């Protein structure tokens, strides 16, 4: 019935009409130069998509899709290995047209096969949550150069999402499981090809400049660099002295203590590294600490809500962090779909049938973590914990917790990645031992971090919840609890409220006028049940650089836009 | 994430 060029989740595409380029680009960006980067931790294979192992860094990108999302919108696409797209209205099958252009790196074509078989990949020897979420779907080359999808069930998002495979060659993939870790890198089609490596110390990446699609307008302006190089450093501390010595070009830097004290001395009086603080309007990474709620100690609500009045935020971001953060409060962070203020009357139609599995709160009162007068010792919270602790049945014998039948005491291991900065971790553990509360810490390296983040292995851990714009059906491969071992489940909850709000989700897809009340009442469940414990984010970008790059007048709103930067002689030729 | 497990 229809037929388009570009495809957006909510609403209509930004790019419809007479697309040339991005807003965000400069379409003459020269090409040439190196960027170099730093990456934490280490890296052992190349395959992003194996049961297993720890990828390196970029390998996400080493494969063409068939539409690529814009960096200015939240989830709009435009045309790739593919042209344009037939489809029903209800976005329930589609056929997508292959550019006859297409290649593979070693100049073979892309095919509608090609798309074919890499779904059956996924499917047969991909990651488990693959197979459950496009159970029933069939992806099939029906001519050459046209491929086939149709879904068992509506779901537009879930349509847009297969757009954003990666295209694999049957000829290199016949002969490698997909479960299986790389050696070596595999045979790609990207505007990058790995051309030299050192194991889990550097990765080298090459432009390549005879890239058949390097013209089209997704691509215009963009991959302007000829090296792309990251250099692997065991902790934060070392690769910021490295970065200041001029050892890599660029720095996210993430540290309030960093940024407030030690972007001081030569190189910054000689303006040879520029600092860039920018305000971010679009939805926020936010960082927690998950319960694993398996674990007996983290079972009961009480504990969880207990620990989390021990951890005070205030007196962190007063004493140790210049006021530079702001406490994370919701699962859709500085969005529409953050449950801000008290439910209207569509969240309680979804909510009260449910009403004998939710926390009462839920109806009368807006989530809020807990503050302190930033004085440190806050009484009244660390009172509130106590009588918690206490109705749960962990009371004080001598100057420890310990179980109120049992006796065994209360304790738990933090689990730590060594790379990361963890000035706020003493103070916990000094808040949680003046409660009664163990806490054993546990650094470990990043191939350690990987393999016990993915199987749960831990008690408490840090994680990132990515800034989500809209209430996503991926929601369900991180929280319903048919996907519990997605490696994406950090508290591993297994509940039917949870269940019930995200099957209306994923019955919603693309639906912003139902998807509104669902987030917000979503958002209510996660934050009320304590599933994790709220950490920190900042809507601003802080960002340092070498002085050899210049910038489109426009930055992307959801990336910082580096891939649109380029080298710029006249600057570099300035630094030493 | 359908396709890769968490990093």
């Amino acid at each position: 019935i229809k037929e388009s060029y570009a495809f957006a989740v909510l609403g209509e595409p930004r790019y419809a009409f007479n697309f040339n380029h991005f807003d965000y680009v400069n379409p003459a960006a020269p090409k040439g130069g190196q960027i170099t980067l730093s990456a934490l931790g280490t890296f052992d294979n190349f395959n992003r998509y194996a049961l297993r192992g720890n990828p390196g860094a970029r390998t996400e990108q080493l494969y063409d899709t068939l539409f690529t999302t814009s960096d200015d919108e939240p989830g709009s696409y435009y045309p790739l290995i593919a042209e344009s797209a037939r489809y029903a209205d209800d976005y329930s099958w589609v056929e997508v047209a292959i550019n006859p252009r297409a290649r593979f790196h070693d100049g073979s074509p892309i095919t509608a096969r090609d798309v074919e078989f890499t779904f059956q990949k996924f499917m047969t020897e991909g990651v488990p949550q693959f197979r459950l979420v496009y159970k029933g779907t069939t992806v099939k080359a029906i001519a050459p150069l046209t491929v086939r999808i149709e879904l068992a069930k509506p779901g537009k998002e879930d349509m847009l999402s297969l757009f954003s495979l990666p295209v694999f060659p049957e000829k290199y993939w016949k002969d490698h499981k997909l479960s299986d870790p790389l050696a070596t890198p595999p045979l790609a089609s990207g505007p990058y090809r790995v051309t030299s490596w050192k194991m889990g110390q550097n990765i080298v990446y090459s432009r390549v400049k005879d890239y058949w699609a390097a013209n089209l307008p997704v691509n215009r302006g963009r991959w302007n660099f000829d090296t792309i190089r990251y250099d692997y450093y065991l902790d934060d501390n070392v690769a910021f002295e490295a970065f200041k010595a001029g050892a890599f070009d660029l720095r996210m830097e993430n540290d309030a203590k960093n940024w407030a004290t030690r972007y001081t001395g030569k190189n910054f009086d000689k303006k040879y590294i520029i600092k860039d603080e920018q305000k971010n309007e679009s939805a926020q990474d936010t960082r927690w600490l998950a319960f694993n709620i398996q674990r007996p100690v983290f079972s009961d609500r009480r504990v969880r809500e207990a620990i989390t009045l021990a951890f005070d935020f205030e007196w962190m971001n007063k004493a140790l962090f210049y006021n530079a953060w702001s406490r994370t409060n919701s699962y859709f962070q500085n969005t529409e779909y953050a449950a801000r203020n008290y439910p209207d009357a569509a969240e309680l139609v979804l909510l009260a049938p449910m009403k004998k599995d939710l926390p009462s709160e839920v109806f009368t009162q807006i989530y809020q973590p807990p503050v302190s007068k930033g004085d440190g010792y806050d009484r009244d919270n660390l009172l509130k914990a106590d009588k918690l602790l206490n109705e749960a049945g962990w009371v004080l014998k001598g100057q420890q917790r310990v179980n109120a039948t049992e006796a065994q005491p209360l304790s738990f291991e933090l689990l730590l990645p060594a790379s990361s900065n963890s000035q706020w971790v003493l103070p916990f553990q000094h808040s949680l031992q003046r409660l009664g509360i163990n806490m054993d810490i546990r650094k470990v390296d990043n191939s350690q971090i990987t393999n016990r983040m993915r199987s749960r292995d831990y008690d408490m851990m840090p994680r990132v919840w990515r800034a989500m714009p809209w209430p996503s059906s991926d929601l369900q491969i991180s929280w319903s609890s048919e996907y519990i071992n997605s490696t994406y489940n950090a508290p591993g909850v297994q509940s039917p409220v949870i269940d019930s709000l995200i099957n209306q989700i994923i019955a919603a897809q693309g639906n912003k006028e139902k998807l509104l009340p669902l987030g917000r009442a979503l958002d209510r469940v996660l934050t009320w049940n304590y599933y994790m414990l709220p950490m920190w984010y900042m809507a601003e970008d802080r960002l340092a650089w070498w002085d050899k790059f210049s910038q489109p007048a426009v930055r992307p709103i959801y990336s910082l836009g580096i891939d649109t930067w380029w080298y710029d002689v006249n600057k570099a030729a300035k630094l030493p | 994430m359908r396709t890769g497990n968490a990093x």
